[PDB]
RNA sequence: UAAAUUAUGGUCAAUUGUUAGUAUUCAUAUUAAUUUUUUUAAAUGUUUUAUCAUUUUAUAAAGGUUUAUUUUUGAAAGAUUUUUUGUAUAAAAUUUUAGGAAUAGUUAAUAAUAAUUUAUAAUUUUGAUUAGAUUGUUUUGUUAAUGCUAUUAGAUGGGUGUGGAAAAAUAAAAAAAA
């Protein structure tokens, strides 16, 4: 918004000066990891977690910290819920969106991501996996999507999960995958216990953004 | 010294009193401390204190199974590899053997 | 079961992330230690930073303490290169020969019309400064990054005559830099931090050696000892590499 | 004082409360002020080579 | 009303004027112990209990009351009691940990004296400077581990002898002689 | 007798405010940045319409 | 005309000392010189202890010359652990006695008040390092965890299939167990310390109250 | 190392046993209590709603805890036409038993790792852990008084985890959307 182009013009005056000694850095704290309060909150790289009256020179970012979604199966005892989960990396300034595939991939967590190949997009086009963040003007604010290869099929029966309340789950499949994770014969303690969201919890229409009624 | 001096208090008397016994006082306590003396020699009292052990709890010997005095009352249970040594400690302290230093005896030590 | 149900090390929020997000729209995942992982595991060193005009352009000349023969250092660093070289042989073109081994006092630009006045005037204004000055005997042991894992070198550790070098050093940056106006590639009112370089990534290098020096070689000697050194001689000295086999040497100044 | 803390003696109870006297309190000089007799000639008998490493 | 005697109450329902309205809790009561146990068998190893335990702390007497003023007081301006304290540096097994020795006081206002006690803390040294027998500057902060709120804020002293102990390869303090007191006596010989 | 008449005269003497001191209250550095944010966003404004 | 300085001192009593022992190495039992023995080696202590905070190379030539670091050594672990062993110099008038400047540059041994950084902060800042030297134990701790990415790194690259069981178990393992949701309950850094109530009879899990300093 | 005055100021400290040679807080006293008396409590059916449902209605059962109990606004208050922020879970002090010994899903670093990661780990004689007794830091009684002597009650783990917050299975005396 304004914010991002008054901080860039800022930043591209800065570096027009002719006349600068260059800052001293027994007069430019770091942060400190120690500090009030039992959690650990991670700010912007410009912020502190002190009072810091004084505006700081302009610096240019070298690890930006590209968030990156996916599209989510989640299990809800009702059914499954198709929601979104964001995978934050640091990457590196100059880096190349292969490698920024390559980062992506070695930072989740989730068994249920990165299973086939995906490619990065932004508002639905591909990113040549060749060229820099920097032609494509990528920054944190930027929004990167990302596809799978059986994404385009979800709309069928077939790809996406079935759930047990519909579906036939066999032996053959019983021993294999999310279905056998998740433990379906209920046990004492009730097993791996999911979260539910009710049948009547949007009404007879599920979720949108457009008011149905 | 492990054993008690005196039984009781033997020094009562009222304050100042330049001695630190009564005659009578001490004489009292030393008919006390006669008669609890007295007993231990004639029912045989033996205690032992065994290394790496706790200290302040020691294992009364004279009441272990073999050298146990009366013909009635149940013993003690000390350890058979422990007491089997107590036993041989309680036997090899009896008598003198030259060179070694001369240590009082008695009859009621055995 | 084996420990906190919520290990400490994994309460972590993100400011960073609007509020309300986390909490309806999405969860935000990351492994949050890689960052907030420290200056001391890292082993990165924050290095006095150029204005961007003087970043601009390459740096010509630099001080030098020149390390005398025969040193600890040099040995050390040589038993180093040998167990590097046997481990990873992929370091070779990284790491500088031990003919080349100098300590780093402060790096400066200077142009080449006004060469001989530049030279003349510094070298006689580092012989004022250092005239009081009796040799330095500095410990080495540690290692650190610059310029984003591209340089690796050689603490310099305050134990020692240290104390020495920072008031000389912010002598001649407040003359070479404050007096007759010269670029150094910081703050004349700043300290420079002093390091023996060890191994180094150029531009030219950097397509075939990669972007960063992996952590993975230099680990174990992160915190080894590499020992004492007195040291008599500072060297102003320009940076050609085939003239001596040695840094091409502009100036020289004896600490006794 | 009530006379059901501590023994059933009063002088108990003056002697439990030497036990939280300021100026008896235990320190790096005076030690072990409750039991001091079970730790007696404990480590007679205990023989201990002394640490040097220096010459 | 509890400056009236036993015969001149007429209402217990209020104060008629002003003053303190006071409940009677009843302080003698002749509470008893009861005897469980034989003299012979008591169920713990270290101590036992025979008579009538007095309960309570601060109720407790003699009373022991907390003393803000002392040292650290003098010298720090807390925003929080403990946020502050200066202490000597006993052992570092543990990376980035520095076990802190530290001093503080309470007050017994029935003899009119301070006593000094000391208590351990884990602080949290990144970087590793602090060798056994440093004298450090303490803060309280942000929960770190399942034990460390502290950190080490600045070496006040530190130990110069140690440093250049272990620079030699010598640890930094000879290893004390014997450990803790036994109740056994271990004879070992030669 | 807890009336007026029990006090002395010297505690309607005093001007206001006086038996103040000067409180040097000093804080953990994160709590002042809290406080100030805080302050400014409450000057900002502190209700919807209701400021 | 020096005599009552700390190096004179610390000297004089070495030697009474070394006289003394050997003396009782030959005549086993005169304990008068027992306890003076050990009257001359306590105030030996005091005088090493106040050489070392005056000047250390001395103390370390007078304990390499007359070989005594036996009674440098702290008596216990008990008084040690709580730091009566380093509070002598302290009682002493030693313990601020330093005079940095000649080694140690201040600089980075003080903490911001300002910004409430410590003091590895601003040294990292100023790009110094304080470091003691360190045994093989912290060299090879911190060189097996400085590697933790790469070798992580290689894992999920080169090995998915493995990495993904183990994620498997952990994602299911998050619903399992004990607490789901992190509440002051939960997230009690302390649990047997802070519920004392239940630890005989509803938690089994531990066995005492306190594990640690507190 | 000198006195002082423009004179009682700045608002009350005040102790009561008839014993039995003498030494030592110890029977019979007053005040406060239990002995001792039905002039302050109380009965069941909570309530709306769109109908087999969904909105409102969050700390008195017991167990015995002494390094112990700690927290937000997203509910309501609450006011605008819609995206609204940041601050919190952490600690420090005070902790009992006449005669006193070892404790343990265990410390610290790594990290949303490890039922076999790495390490010379952690608690204790400055009194631990088990075990007894016990409801913790404005409440009483006696007294001229540093003391001695009371103070109830109320937070007892998890297991489809709802809710802003578990405080959620009789036991009000809290008006609960005309
Ligand atoms: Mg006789
Ligand atoms: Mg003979
Ligand atoms: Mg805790
Ligand atoms: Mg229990
Ligand atoms: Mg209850
Ligand atoms: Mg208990
Ligand atoms: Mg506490
Ligand atoms: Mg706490
Ligand atoms: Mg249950």
């Amino acid at each position: 918004g304004h914010y991002q182009q008054e901080a860039f013009e800022a930043r591209k005056r800065f570096e027009e000066s002719t006349t600068y000694p260059g800052p001293i850095r027994a007069a430019t704290p770091g942060d400190t990891r120690f500090y009030s309060g039992s959690l650990e909150s991670i700010l912007h790289d410009t912020d502190r977690h002190y009072w810091r009256a004084v505006t700081d020179d302009p610096r240019v970012q070298h690890l930006i910290p590209l968030r990156i979604r996916f599209k989510i199966f989640t299990w809800v005892t009702s059914g499954w819920e198709q929601r979104m989960q964001v995978v934050q990396i640091m990457a590196p300034k100059d880096s190349t969106i292969a490698q920024v595939k390559d980062l992506v991939i070695v930072e989740n967590q989730s068994p249920y991501l990165c299973v086939s190949s995906f490619h990065l997009a932004i508002d639905g086009k591909e990113l040549d996996p060749q060229k820099t963040l920097g032609e494509y003007g990528i920054t944190e604010q930027s929004q990167i999507d990302a596809i799978e290869q059986n994404d385009h099929l979800l709309h069928r029966d077939d790809e996406r999960p079935r759930d047990w309340t519909v579906d036939e789950i066999t032996a053959e499949d019983v021993k294999r995958s999310p279905y056998k994770e998740m433990e379906m014969q209920p046990l004492q303690n009730l097993a791996p216990r999911y979260e539910a969201r009710p049948k009547g919890y949007f009404g007879r229409t599920y979720y949108s953004g457009m008011k149905q009624s | 010294r492990w054993a008690a001096k005196f039984y009781g208090q033997v020094t009562f008397g009222p304050r100042n009193y330049p001695y630190p016994s009564s005659r009578w006082l001490a004489r009292r306590f030393q008919m006390k401390k006669h008669r609890i003396i007295k007993r231990f020699r004639f029912r045989r009292y033996k205690l032992a204190a065994v290394a790496n052990l706790p200290f302040a709890k020691m294992i009364r010997v004279g009441m272990l199974p073999e050298l146990k005095s009366s013909k009635t009352k149940r013993g003690d249970v000390v350890d058979p590899t422990l007491s089997g040594q107590l036993v041989s400690a309680v036997k090899n302290t009896g008598e003198k053997r030259k060179g070694q230093r001369t240590r009082p005896k008695s009859k009621y030590q055995v | 079961e084996r420990g906190l149900y919520f290990p400490i090390n994994h309460r972590i929020v993100d400011h960073r992330i609007a509020p309300g997000v986390t909490v309806e729209e999405t969860d935000v995942q990351s492994r949050y230690r890689r960052e907030l992982r420290t200056n001391f595991a890292t082993g990165e060193t924050r290095q006095t930073i150029a204005p961007p005009w003087s970043a601009r352009e390459r740096p010509t000349h630099f001080f030098s303490l020149r390390l005398p023969s025969r040193n600890s250092v040099t040995l050390r660093v040589k038993e180093m290169h040998n167990h590097l070289l046997f481990s990873h042989q992929q370091c070779a073109p990284m790491l500088v020969s031990p003919t080349k081994l100098h300590i780093t006092l402060g790096v400066m630009t200077i142009p080449e019309n006004s060469r001989e006045e530049l030279v003349k005037n510094i070298q006689q204004s580092m012989s004022e400064t250092f005239a009081c000055v009796q040799p330095l005997q500095l410990r080495f042991r540690g290692l650190g990054t610059f310029d984003f894992g591209r340089v690796l070198f050689i603490r310099v550790v305050p134990e020692a005559d240290f104390g020495r070098l920072e008031r000389a050093v912010c002598d001649i940056r407040r003359r070479v830099g404050g007096v007759l106006g010269v670029d150094l590639k910081g703050n004349p009112h700043d300290s420079y931090v002093p390091h023996v370089t060890v191994a180094k990534i150029r531009p030219n290098q950097r397509q075939q050696l990669g972007d960063t020096i992996p952590q993975s070689l230099w680990a174990d000697y992160q915190h080894h000892d590499f020992g004492d050194v007195t040291l008599s001689t500072v060297d102003l000295c320009r940076m050609k590499g085939s003239p001596d086999g040695y840094y091409h040497t502009e100036g020289a100044v004896h600490l006794s | 004082i009530a006379h059901w803390y501590c023994g059933h003696k009063f002088r108990h109870r003056f002697m439990r409360d030497k036990r939280f006297h300021p100026s008896l309190q235990a320190s790096h000089d005076a030690r072990n002020r409750f039991s001091k007799r079970r730790h007696f000639k404990t480590n007679r008998w205990n023989y201990q080579q002394a640490y040097r490493d220096m010459p | 009303p509890w400056w009236n005697f036993q015969t001149e109450h007429r209402q217990r329902c209020v104060l008629m004027y002003g003053g303190a309205r006071t409940k009677n809790t009843h302080n003698a009561n002749h509470r008893v112990f009861i005897k469980k146990y034989k003299r012979n068998a008591f169920p713990n190893r270290t101590r036992h209990h025979w008579a009538v335990s007095m309960t309570g702390v601060l109720s407790q007497r003699p009373r022991r009351m907390p003393w803000p003023y002392d040292l650290t007081s003098l010298i720090f301006n807390q925003p929080r009691q403990g946020s502050d304290k200066i202490g000597y540096v006993v052992g570092t097994s543990m990376l980035k940990t520095a076990v802190v020795a530290t001093n503080h006081m309470v007050y017994y206002p029935k003899f009119n004296q301070r006593v000094s006690r000391t208590k351990r803390f884990f602080a949290h040294d990144e970087d590793l400077a602090c060798v056994e027998g440093d004298l450090v500057h303490i803060k309280q902060c942000r929960k770190i581990s399942k034990y460390k709120h502290y950190y080490v804020f600045s070496i006040l002293e530190p130990n110069v002898e140690g440093r250049e102990r272990l620079k030699l390869g010598l640890k930094a303090v000879p290893p004390p002689l014997f450990g803790y007191p036994v109740s056994r006596r271990i004879v070992k010989l030669n | 007798f807890r009336g007026a008449d029990t006090y002395s005269v010297k505690y309607c003497e005093q001007g206001r405010y006086e038996y103040q001191r000067y409180l040097m209250i000093n804080r953990f550095p994160s709590e002042y940045k809290k406080h100030f944010l805080s302050f400014l966003s409450n000057i900002r404004m502190s209700s919807g319409s209701a400021t | 005309f020096d005599t009552t300085s700390p190096a004179v001192l610390a000297v004089k009593r070495a030697l009474k000392c070394r006289v003394l022992r050997n003396h009782l190495l030959t005549n086993p039992h005169n304990n008068i010189i027992k306890t003076v023995l050990a009257n001359t080696e306590r105030k030996l202590n005091h005088a090493l202890r106040r050489l070392r905070k005056v000047d250390f190379k001395k103390y370390w030539e007078i304990i390499r010359d007359h070989d005594v670091q036996d009674i440098l050594q702290p008596p216990n672990l008990v008084t040690y652990r709580q730091g009566s062993y380093w509070k002598y110099d302290w009682n002493a008038g030693l313990a601020i006695s330093t005079n940095l400047a000649d080694v140690m540059d201040p600089r980075g041994l003080n903490g911001c008040v300002e910004t409430g950084r410590s003091r590895s902060e601003v040294a990292r800042d100023l790009g110094l390092s304080y470091t003691r030297p360190l045994h093989e134990n912290e060299k090879k701790q911190l060189s097996h965890q400085a590697v933790y990415y790469e070798r992580l790194a290689k894992f999920k690259m080169e090995q998915p299939e493995a990495a993904r069981a183990m994620e498997r178990e952990r994602f299911v393992r998050k619903f399992s167990g004990m607490f789901v949701k992190m509440d002051i309950r939960s997230g009690a850094p302390d649990f047997p310390s802070t519920y004392r109530r239940l630890l005989g009879t509803k938690v089994v899990r531990w066995a005492s109250k306190r594990h640690g300093p507190n």
